[PDB]
């Protein structure tokens, strides 16, 4: 009988309860985006990688949902490697950042994907 | 009744409400008369003619039976199609729509039985309703939750826990990676757990679990009440606590109270979870009542963000009305019990909620069937875990993410579902423990 | 008509409203008759005489054509000057001022066309209006922003984005050094983006960008609505979010709703951005309608903090009405289309907003022409930067500060503007990238 | 394609997106004040340096807008060097402070200028 831990157990939504994605597993999740004609984008955050409430308190208001866009969404990306290259460039500039891959469906007109690609050490 | 109300040559207008009735006439009532009777008795038909009819044009206000087809297999049963003009209906009132169509006809003595299967709600009527307070896309954006089913748990036992003990179970559920916990449909305000106490303790628990995990959490706070005043007091305190989601039992509370709550929720940024308690009184029997798809359509107009859509343990019929809840446009398909092409002119979709008797081994099937825009609700399947609520929750969250990952890689969840779960047991002890207990 | 209403000997009172009309008479209608007809038909002129006229003194209530001058160049066109007594007008009601002066006369059959060019608003009438909720000086003090133009960006596309994706663009714009982002005049509440959703996500984005940069940020939240009740619910939520600035489409909403919102904004500390959507229906043609300067003066009375004043790709006419919006006192100047000396007796100034197809190379010209007390609004010129919104924003902020610095050092922005930008490209890669794309 | 940084990128309003002003550049910005008959003054802050909200959160309320006056406005200053001398005296007493030059237009009756003159190291 294990007790689920309380300390240093922050999560990042979809896929963050699995083992960290290998470079191959990451490439297969990016392939799923490209096969559905979703536009991959990267987002990063240095300060708080979780949700909190500083500026307001009313229903459905949270701070910490928007992270910062790395460059632009990768329109007409054909190859997972182009995403994984930007991931490496982002990790190089911000080794202390959380980084997630997001996806835009231009047909449904929404953001449709969000999963963690890199966490700093200790997380 | 024959000559006025059976009009096989009638071209339906784009403004007409269309009804498909499953009609079981009394022995020796021919179909044409049965169909005319349904139209007449759901609109302008009187038993003796009246002089006041000459003060207007009744042809403008009559229901018209415009098509009849026999039902395969069943003895002496027909689908009758009836057109109702737009002008019959109060704008934005589901109450009036149901009163007009189903208020009178189901007691008519020439019918042995009568079931409403479907309604074509015209786009000019659709635009009179608010619809969902938020709907699927906005909900995902507010909660920051993409690319998977959402995960919920009903707190059990439904009655008998103190408000504090109930909140303890909520915290332990939420912290293990469930998005939502939930009041049972029965939990309103009762001697051993008064609503305001429950709300307060559920707020403490939900905020503790959110601060622990960093993921946004909700608890479906049941605002269902005896009066509109009571319902509103409950929704208002939820607003004051800053919590994201409330709940209503739309059939037992009723459409008048439901539409009031839906408008309040839009005005105050609250998600609305809708429970379909009592649906089986109406929707179970094939020859008498109303199919759930009609109740679902009605809810999408009155408004809610989530609606209980049943377990899947016919599939096609469920997938039929799930599309009716989620999509902007659904084409007639008799194999899925969609009698009419339905447009929603950008009314938001509603999240279907799967519930009842499900556990980790159901997760591949549920993910395959519903897809990402669903809520999967695990009462027993979380609280029955041998290690308690947080491990219960972890087991469900891992099984789900394992399925999502496998699906995204190109695996067939229908064929390899068992294998996907088994693989995840190798690195999740919480899921391994669950998989020993069920199946 | 001639002897009562054409009064060339009349000395204007300090309490009179003076109008300059550009009058295009029907062929063979002499000017003096045209002028009298304009006066008569905008005041007390009756087609048959009536006994009730003997119960009062109509000389007290008549409009008087007191001067006529030909227009140089035009055949058969005159400026007619008309005096209206103070007693004609409801206190603090621009609605009544426009109704009284322009409500009737523009349809008069002896005129082929009619344009209102200018109004002298007397100081006693000025003091009946609140005027801007804050005005230029107070806005700068609240926002802590001195010694340069302010910078904004309209979010594009106007329709099609989800509320979250729209807020994403706002965050990325604001964080790169823009002061303001903005709702398009068309964005009120629509199926894919309901107003309260947009407000909420814009709040999150605005506060993220302010925490990141340490500068005060604003997003023009468009409160324009179908009813006053709806408009107010929107301004109220802006107040609740603690955000600095709302917007109104003052011509399509109208003066009655505008003045309500202006008073609410003064009472709750909200800045008010005013969009002039529909102005060109009225103000475009030289022969017929009302010059923008009249619409501008009206807005300064009803009240707003900002008003769209157009692109500057005649300059003198624009500079004319910009002074009318900003200054306390403007002397008659026919070369700038200022037909009357106007005093404002310390009614605050309104910030003019320049917009349209502008980009970094426009910055020297815009800074030279408008000076510091202006808002420069990019849409394409930020969002179209090859590196995205934040670099877009940085390019614009650097270009502006470079120009401000150069101007303060004594450089001529008219002569050296191109060179000032080129110099800044040497150390700003963000600006260098912009300068390759435009020109 | 460069990504604009998120971290340690606080700004101080007008002129803070330019390179730090040289002594000569500072003197020319002060000359502009004096040529317009604006009264220069110095303002300093040791604690925040940015706007925040502690005491209230209603529209147009922010903390951190007021800094502290160094001495008095320099009425009848004719020479930029006198302002630069006060700047040096202020930097000497508060090396850890942010310091901006402000200007007062006694005719318009408002503060009219505010630009950063000195930041401590790391900013
Ligand atoms: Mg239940
Ligand atoms: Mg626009």
């Amino acid at each position: 009988m294990k007790v689920w831990p309380t300390q240093n157990m922050k999560r990042y939504e979809t896929l963050s309860y699995l083992p960290p994605l290998t470079t191959d597993q990451l490439a297969r999740q990016v392939d799923y985006l490209l096969n559905n004609k979703w536009v991959p984008c990267l987002e990063f955050e240095t300060d708080h990688g979780f949700v909190y409430r500083e500026h307001h308190n009313s229903p459905g208001y949270y701070d910490g949902r928007y992270w910062t866009m790395w460059k632009l969404p990768m329109f007409g990306c054909t190859d997972p490697a182009q995403v994984l290259n930007e991931l490496e460039e982002c990790k190089k500039e911000y080794p202390n950042a959380f980084i997630r891959i997001i996806g835009f469906d231009s047909n449904r007109q929404v953001q449709c994907v969000s999963f963690i690609a890199y966490k700093p050490a200790g997380y | 009744y024959k000559l006025t109300y059976y009009t096989p040559e009638y071209e339906t207008l784009d403004t007409d409400i269309l009804a498909a009735f499953r009609v079981s006439p009394q022995p020796g009532v021919p179909p044409e008369e049965a169909g005319a009777a349904v139209a007449a008795e759901s609109s302008t038909g009187t038993w003796t003619t009246v002089w006041t009819d000459g003060l207007t044009n009744l042809d403008r206000y009559k229901g018209r039976c415009y098509h009849i087809e026999p039902v395969a297999g069943e003895e002496n049963q027909y689908i009758c199609y009836v057109a109702y003009p737009l002008d019959l209906f109060e704008e934005g009132s589901v109450t009036n729509m149901f009163t007009s169509i189903v208020g009178n006809v189901f007691g008519f003595k020439a019918l042995r039985a009568l079931r409403l299967e479907d309604l074509r709600i015209p786009v000019a009527y659709v635009k009179t309703f608010q619809g969902p307070p938020h709907g699927i896309q906005v909900e995902r954006d507010k909660l920051n939750k993409y690319g998977r089913p959402l995960l919920g748990c009903t707190i059990k036992p439904k009655l008998g826990l103190s408000a504090k003990n109930y909140g303890r179970a909520v915290y332990e559920c939420l912290r293990g990676g469930l998005d939502f916990t939930k009041d049972d449909e029965n939990v309103n305000s009762q001697p051993f757990m008064r609503w305001r106490d429950r709300f307060l303790f559920c707020a403490e628990a939900l905020y503790k679990a959110q601060a622990e995990t960093g993921e946004i959490k909700g608890h479906y706070l049941n605002a269902t009440a005896g009066t509109c005043e009571d319902m509103m007091k409950r929704a208002v305190f939820a607003r004051e606590l800053g919590v994201p989601i409330v709940m209503h039992d739309y059939l037992t509370g009723g459409f008048t109270a439901n539409t009031t709550l839906s408008h309040y929720c839009r005005d105050n940024g609250l998600l609305l979870h809708i429970h379909r308690a009592m649906h089986a009184v109406i929707d179970r029997q094939k020859n008498h009542g109303m199919h759930f798809r009609v109740l679902a359509k009605a809810l999408r107009l009155s408004g809610g963000d989530h609606i209980h859509s049943g377990t899947v343990v016919e599939r096609d019929i469920t997938l039929g009305f799930v599309d009716l809840l989620r999509d902007d446009y659904t084409e007639k398909d008799r194999s899925r019990g969609i009698y009419f092409t339905q447009s929603w002119v950008s009314t938001p979709g509603v999240l279907p909620v799967a519930s009842g008797g499900i556990h980790v081994w159901h997760m591949p099937a549920l993910t395959e069937i519903f897809g990402d825009d669903s809520v999967l609700q695990f009462g027993g399947g979380t609280l029955g875990h041998p290690w308690g609520n947080a491990p219960g929750a972890v087991a469900n969250r891992v099984a789900l993410e394992a399925c999502v990952q496998a699906r995204n890689e190109g695996r067939d969840l229908a064929r390899e579902g068992n294998t996907i779960i088994r693989e995840a047991t190798k690195w999740s002890p919480e899921l391994a423990a669950a998989c020993e207990v069920w199946k």
